[PDB]
């Protein structure tokens, strides 16, 4: 199958007390395998899965320095754009970065990403060639001077289409229960009456993982939307992922509904009705 | 600057039954800044034990975190969650409806 | 020149992960280095595994120490653990895992 | 891992 590997990164900036506050997160595909808080005692990066706990001392200190690197540039980049928006010296900013790579089934390369956003807004990306920028306003359009002279998209492409997928190799392997596997959703259905007229009917679908997944309403074969209500898939806590999909139906056509389940565990898409 | 108000679900990893250790979950997705007051409530009471993910963010550079704490389920005990961001007026009570 | 080999320091972890019981053994030697050898797997720093009842209690760590090497044999209770930590599934008859 | 080559804004 196809898996990806991806580093997240944020920096808030919280003037007079203190240096800005960073977190970075790494994630194989739907599972987080390490972080760094600014604000942890440790001042280490973390292991967040067992699996990476089968890497030694020269990954840790490696990362941690890394790490800490990537930490210290935030700090001067929250300082740097302050002064390319002119924006007062006692405000709090944010500074986000993200990049990574995607592999296809073959395992091999198959697209990198490297981009960064300033108060929740894209500020400047690496193009999908790995060649070019991507530049909002004049102040990126700085950044991207700075970094074509640099050389910065020619470091990272040998990244990205190197280390980043042969690493991601690595920990596919090394972490192969956990990452390599597919946990079909346990499905079930809720009745919940709103009046005398009509009720909504859920379905649910539970435990299961990677977090990609499909869930609609059909009507004695015609498919309901606009009519049908969605969650945001979201994580159990154990490792696994949970979502719902819900229509209002008129009191005694319930069994005229059907919810079709669609997920890389199921052999075939599943199709449930109610009672 | 940008403000995304938090989206809120709160439920249990597992479908609830009385007397069955299990985990109250509180995530909130969709907001920005990342600056943000979430608390997990029995009978309206904040609960001290609660843990929380690393923050992290979508593709849409918005934040994401789950709050979690093992609970107990009772048919009397009422849970719920408060969060409060600056994109709210005042902190917002999502109660744990216990549907699935 | 010879070598009177201290035993490594190890130690055995669990972690209830989408309702298997994950191991890591993970162990850490003053000497050069080690392998530590469970079911298939090898690792210079931890070895990482799924276990299931059924499933072997035995690993063995090598440490050495330039053409000098001894290993060491464990047995652990496995079983015992692994029922502690997977408490929670156990509840929604979601552990042990169908034979 | 990580990228090993520091990136200033």
């Amino acid at each position: 199958g196809s898996h990806s590997m991806r580093y997240f990164f944020t920096s808030v900036s919280r003037p007079g007390r203190g240096e800005p506050r960073f977190i970075a997160v790494g994630y194989v595909d739907d599972t987080q395998f390490v972080r760094f808080d600014s604000d942890a005692a440790s001042q280490r990066m973390e292991p967040r899965a067992p699996w990476i706990e089968q890497e030694g001392p020269e990954y840790w200190d490696g990362e941690t320095r890394k790490v800490k690197a990537h930490s210290q540039t935030h700090r001067v980049d929250l300082g740097t754009l302050r002064g390319y928006y002119n924006q007062s010296e006692a405000g709090s900013h944010t500074v986000q970065r993200m990049y990574g790579c995607d592999v296809g089934s073959d395992w091999r390369f198959l697209r990198g990403y490297h981009q960064y956003a300033y108060d929740g807004k894209d500020y400047i990306a690496l193009k999908e060639d790995l060649r070019s920028w991507t530049a909002a306003d004049m102040a990126a359009q700085t950044t991207k001077h700075k970094w074509e002279a640099a050389h910065v998209a020619e470091q990272l492409r040998a990244y990205l289409e190197g280390t980043c997928v042969e690493w991601l190799r690595r920990y596919l392997e090394n972490g192969k229960e956990t990452l390599q596997r597919t946990d079909a959703p346990k499905t079930h259905m809720t009745h919940h009456a709103v009046s005398d007229h009509e009720a909504t009917l859920r379905c649910w679908a539970l435990s299961f993982y990677p977090a990609e997944i499909t869930l609609t309403w059909q009507r004695d074969g015609e498919d309901q939307t606009q009519d049908t209500e969605l969650v945001e898939t979201r994580p159990a806590g154990d490792g696994t992922f949970q979502k719902w999909a819900a229509v209002v139906v008129p009191s005694g056509q319930e069994q005229r509904y059907t919810c079709h389940v669609q997920h890389e565990g199921l052999p075939k898409p599943l199709t449930l009705r109610w009672e | 600057m940008i403000q995304r108000t938090p989206k809120i679900q709160v439920y249990s990893r597992h479908p609830a039954e009385n007397g069955k250790s299990n985990f109250l979950n509180c995530y909130v997705s969709g907001f920005h800044p990342s600056d943000i007051e979430v608390d997990l409530l029995k009978n309206g009471e904040r609960i001290e034990k609660v843990e929380h993910s690393d923050l992290s963010f979508s593709k849409d550079w918005s934040f994401y975190l789950l709050y979690y704490t093992e609970f107990t389920p009772t048919e009397k005990d009422e849970y719920a969650c408060r969060v409060n961001h600056v994109t709210l007026s005042q902190p917002k009570i999502v109660k744990w409806d216990r549907d699935m | 020149k010879k070598v009177e080999f201290k035993e490594p320091a190890c130690n055995v972890t669990f972690k209830s992960e989408a309702n298997e019981c994950t191991t890591l053994i993970k162990c850490t030697t003053e000497h050069e280095k080690l392998i530590i050898r469970h079911k298939d797997k090898i690792g210079k720093y931890a070895v990482y595994a799924i276990w299931q009842p059924g499933d072997t209690n035995d690993y063995n760590v090598t440490v050495f120490q330039g053409e000098n090497r001894k290993t060491f044999m464990y047995k652990f209770p496995f079983y015992e653990m692994c029922d502690i930590t997977m408490y929670m599934s156990k509840q929604y008859k979601l552990w042990p895992p169908q034979k | 891992l990580l990228f090993g080559y520091p990136v200033y804004v």
